[PDB]
This record gives structure tokens, sequence and C-alpha cells, in this order.
RNA sequence: CUCCGGGGAGGCGGCAAAUAUCCUUUGAUCCGGAGAUGUCUGAAUGGGGGAACCCACCUACUUUAAGGUAGGUAUUGCAACAUGAAUACAUAGUGUUGCAAGGCGAACGAGGGGAAGUGAAACAUCUCAGUACCCUUAGGAAAAGAAAUCAAUUGAGAUUCC
RNA sequence: UAUAAUGGGUCAGCGACUUAUAUUCAGUAGCGAGGUUAACCGUAUAGGGGAGCCGUAGAGAAAUCGAGUCUUAAUAGGGCG
RNA sequence: GAACCCACUGUCGUUGAAAAGCCAGGGGAUGACUUGUGGAUAGGGGUGAAAGGCUAAUCAAGCCUGGUGAUAGCUGGUUCU
RNA sequence: AUAGCACUCUGCAAACACGAAAGUGGACGUAUAGGGUGUGAUGCCUGCCCGGUGCUGGAAGGUUAAUUGAUGGGGUUAGCG
RNA sequence: UUCUAACUCUGUCCCGUGAUCCGGGACGAGGACCGUGUCUGGUGGGUAGUUUGACUGGGGCGGUCUCCUCCUAAAGAGUAA
RNA sequence: CCACAAGUCGAGCAGGUACGAAAGUAGGUCUUAGUGAUCCGGUGGUUCUGUAUGGAAGGGCCAUCGCUCAACGGAUAAAAG
């Protein structure tokens, strides 16, 4: 499962990295807890275009 | 009933065929299970009885679209 | 209904001008001990015997 | 029982014939069409029940005693509205109104499941046979139907039936 | 089988080699190196309908050839015509 | 040892009074007892202090309808001159 | 069949049983309890055999099912003669 | 070896609710196990369909089942136990 | 010789051989037992076929291999009480 990170994780990435995670990790932990979102075309475009600066300003 | 909501899969009929070509009736059953999915639009957990192929379809399309499609079909969730 | 052919017999018998031709037996697998004269004389086709022509006619109506 | 049209010497249905009353040329009986009435059970639907039974509620008019009359009160699905938890918004739930469905019946269609006797001169592969049977459901028919189809002299042009 | 082997108490009524399709032989009729239509159309036993089938040539597993053809190195010999 | 519940011996009956009985004797009779009403268990199943016992006069697999006109190298029968 | 005796299983969402599942009995019980099996009041007692089959425990030594897919061989495809 | 987020609870509490079903919410004990789908090896009279030859001085037990030589075989061939 | 399936003896022609000076002899051994049909599959050749075309796969033809199918004309590949 390819997911773009909306938060910093110790090993996965930091603030927007696209990373490949095992299916269950995204299905049951990251997506439901909001720490990452599936790297679909629309989601990636929206994150890169509109809310990148807002996510960065939401530092903590 | 053993019916997948996402895909509609249900048990089907076939044959056990032995080494001497004796045939007997059998059923092939789906890999059906209950699963809770988080829905942010409604802020709740939805429990669905579905298969692993349905899980793959959900991974591909997103929970919102699949739930909307089922509701349009007529399922109450 | 229409008469049906006995396909097993149809695969062993063919029709000639006045009768039926056939192949001969005892030439398939055990051959080392058999003499050369038998090997050569059992080759080729022969004619169906008159006594058995009637059964072949019954089993193969359309040939 | 009422009305419209036909008809013109009789008639009051049959087993089942009789007397008696009786109706009829101001037109009967009878024939065709349209209306009125239509108890109880039965999907039965106000609740119950051993079918043709027992019991109950609400509204409105009459009533004076312990009644009558006219209606309404089932479930499920959908829609509108109102109300409304754990829980703060919500949501679940709850309720009113409006609409629709249930059941029965000959064969034919479509779909889900699906034998055995028998034959093979025994019998297990095979046959019987997707037959018998069970279940779901539509119409006057159903289904199929307009090529990611056939053919191969480089041609034919959606389905269906003989 | 007189049999002491089977069946029948008696009478009246009923009671068992059929029908459809395909094929083969015989008789009979039409036509004749030719014979014949099927579904179907048709105010319909008529008329139309020639797609198709049987016959008119065999040999060879087959390619192929053909009053010839198969076998063979062989115009020999032999099998089927 | 009566009622009530059983069925050890013998006679009679065997087209019976009776498709399981009568008569003379016999056993239990405060118990693991007898019995009324209403319920539950359904056929390769049920129940069984156990006999393959009982499951509507039917049980080594109940009854009814359907497959069905099952199959039978067997037995019987098969009509005028 | 019985009171008594003995073997074995079951730590509770128990073992076991019914059912296609849901679930139900065991039991609104908890090893002094529940299921299976054999013997059969009581008295004296109940000898030898673990070679065979079963059960229980251990060993990791030989054999491999799905799965995975090294290497090899073959058909066709390019260019050269 | 730890963890919790899938997942289990025939554990406590709150609500739908007047309810030892069920659903949702909180907690607690477990937890990537158990369990289920597909595939695959082993076990499998628990259940199901079947089979288990003929001759023969009845059947069973015993013997035999194919081929060669002599006699029975009656001076051609053939000829049974 | 023979119900069939099968079995047996053989003059003679063409080719290539061995032994003889030569006429000539030799198509297993003095003869009569030493055996197994069909289906399926393996191997060597093949001027046959090759599902649009060229190939290939597969099929056919000649030679040959795998049954104590001994209940030996051989029910199925596989069967006791």
């Amino acid at each position: 499962m390819d997911v773009i990170l909306l938060q910093r994780i110790k090993n996965l990435g930091k603030l927007g990295d696209k990373v490949s995670v095992k299916a269950g990790y995204g299905r049951n932990f990251l997506i439901p807890q909001g720490k990452a979102v599936a790297a679909t075309e629309a989601n990636t475009a929206a994150f890169e275009a509109r809310r990148a600066e807002l996510e960065k300003q939401e530092a903590e | 009933s053993k019916v997948c909501q996402v895909t509609g899969k249900r048990p089907v009929v076939g044959n056990n065929v032995s080494h001497a070509n004796n045939k007997t009736k059998r059923r092939f059953e789906p890999n059906l299970h209950h699963h809770r999915f988080w829905l942010e639009s409604e802020k709740r957990f939805v429990r669905l009885r579905l298969t692993t192929k349905g899980m793959r379809i959900i991974d591909k399309l997103g929970i919102e679209k699949v739930v909307a499609d089922l509701r349009a079909q007529g399922q109450k969730i | 209904a229409k008469l049906k052919t006995r396909r097993g017999a149809a695969k062993r018998f063919k029709a000639t001008a006045n009768g039926f031709k056939r192949k001969q037996a005892f030439k398939r697998h055990i051959l080392t001990k058999k003499s050369a004269k038998r090997i050569r004389q059992l080759r080729g086709c022969v004619m169906v015997h008159v006594s058995d022509v009637a059964s072949v006619r019954r089993m193969c109506p359309y040939i």
C-alpha cells in the first residue's frame, strides 16, 4: 500500500513522504488514525497543491 | 446468509472427483468475515460482512465510495 | 428414429465393390519369435468371411 | 328491487306431480344491457382462536338507563413531517400522514437445488439425466437479440423457429 | 402322463404380437440412364418449390490416380476392380 | 391379604363369545408402585433396566403419493377354417 | 438392571451429545463433580507375560504433499551462405 | 522477547428498555495467537455403492481349467467320461 | 486343416550373399509342445496428413517393445465373508 504521510514517523518518513507499507498497517492503523492517506492521484494532487502549506504550519 | 455485500459472492456447487473418477457433490465457500471500518464523514465504525476481494476493492477505491455505492444499491449501513 | 452405426465396427471395416475389407490380427506387439513368413503374410488387407458378412451389414447399415 | 331496449298470451324455477290462492294487453313470465342491496368464515388485516367463534378500544349523531347508528384501530417497504439515548453536536430509536405488497389459479417461460430403478447381459468410469421431484418469480407469451460473430474462390452480415 | 404331476365349481360379458420412425428383402404400378422432392407458399389431396437424396467407377490408410489402381528396385508376380 | 396392576401351570376354544379370550389355580399390592388430562421426541430417524423389543391389528428399516407400465436369461397364457 | 468395586477422560467458553449454523442439553453443576467402559451384595482373594495390536511419552536419525522453480532439451522468429 | 490497532470474551458498567436476546458506548482480560476460506499429505466399517468364477453321478471339501505324445478309437479323418 | 478368429506345406521368379572345380545346396535346428486377440502407451524410419497461410504439435503407414490377462477367446484400470 502506497501512502503519503501527513505526520512524522520514526522510520516511515516525514511530512509528505510517499512510502510503501504493508496492507494491514495502513488499513488498520495509519489511515484510520489520520497519520497517512492512500497515494491516489487525486489525493496526491490535492495534498501537493493545496494543503501542503497548511500541514507544514500545523507543526505540532 | 453467507453473502458478501461488496461483491455479492455466495457459496457455489461443484464436485469432489477422486482418483478412480468417482464424483460427489460439494460446495465451494467464500472467504467471508466481519470487519469494522472507520468512516470520518459519519464519524463512526461500520461493520461489514465481506471477503478479501472486497477488502482489496475497498483498498483500491476508498471506504466512502464503496459505502455510497452500497447505499445507492439499497443496503442500509 | 434413424438407425445408428456401431462406430467401433465402422473403425475396423471398409466397403469394397462386392464386399468388405479388413486388417489381420496377431501383428501388434509380440513379433520377435514369429517367423518372417508369418510377418510378411499377415501384412495387408483381407476380405470379410461370408458367414460374418451379415453381422457387419447389421452393424454398418449406411456403408 | 330500480331503469333502458326486445317481445306479445301466458305465467307463479327442478327432483316432483297436485289442488288452492294468485299476477297478467294501463303488457305479465321470459331475453340483453346498466345500477341498488350483498350475513359469517377464509390472504382476513382491531386482539385472540379448536374456520364459519370469543373479547376490546377511539371518534361523531341520537339517547336515559346499562342502547342504537356511521366510520376508524394489522404487518412490511418507501416518502414527508414531528419527537428523540448512551454523548456535546449528532446518530440509533419512536410516532403521525400518504402510497404500494402479500393470496388464488390449467399449461407454457426463466432461475436456485437435484435422485434412483434401469442399460452396460456382473459393476465403480459411463448411461438413465439436468429427466422425476422441491423452491423463487414474470407475461400474454417468455427468453435471445444487432459481432471484441463466422468464413477462407477473400467472402456473409442482429435474434428466433422449420 | 389314465396318471396319485399343473390349471379349471358353472354360465354370460371383457382379456394378450400393436403404433411411430429408420432400414433390408419380396410382390405390384409409374418413369427410365435417369428417378424423386423436403420444409414451405397455396380459399389448399391441384399447382409451385431442385436445396437435398439414390443410381451412373474403382483402387489405395492417405496424398494421388483412374478402367484401372495398391504392393515393389522391378512393364515381373500377386490383391481388389 | 381385597380393590388396582400383572401373566407362572392346566382344561376349553382354534370357520371362537374373542384377528390373543374364559374357567380353576398363581405373583406384586407404601413403591424402582398404579393411573386421568395436556404436552416433547419421526424413519437409516426416534425410544429402548436390551427381546432387534416398540414406533396406530404392519418393523433386520413405518405409511401414502410420485419415478412407474422399475427390471425379471424365470413360471403361466396366447381366441376362425 | 441393581447397591458395591475398579480403569480411563474432563480445569469450565470443561469433556461428551444434538444441529447445516445460530444455539441447546451437561448445569443455573465445578474433580467428594460430570462422561465413557468393565465387573456385579458379602467373606477370603485376585498368579505369570509389554513379544503382537492399541494407548501414553520421547527421539529428530531415513522418506515427502501442496508450494517454490535451478539447469537442460525442443518449436517458431533475425541475419548470413 | 515486548507492543496494540485487526481479532476473541457463554466478564463488569451505561443506553435503546419496562428485556439473562440483540445492537451501540466505556472498561478489563487475551492478542497477531486462536479461528475461518482455498489447496494439500495422513487417518478414516462412522457412513455409502458394490464384488466375492465354472466343471462336478445333489451341494460343500478336494482336484481341474492352456499346449504336446500313446491307449481307449471299432485297419481313411474325427470321436466322450 | 478349419464355425470364425486362426494354423500348416510349398514348386517357382527378381535382388544381394555363403560354401563348392562343378551339377548344386541354403528363406534356422528330424518333426510334432516352449504360448496371449483387441484397447492404451514407448522406440527407429516414413516421397502420407497438417483445421486461414508457412511451420510445428497431434494423427496415419512399415519395423519393433510393455500382460502367469495360467479361470490361458482374455466382464472394469481396480474387488472378501
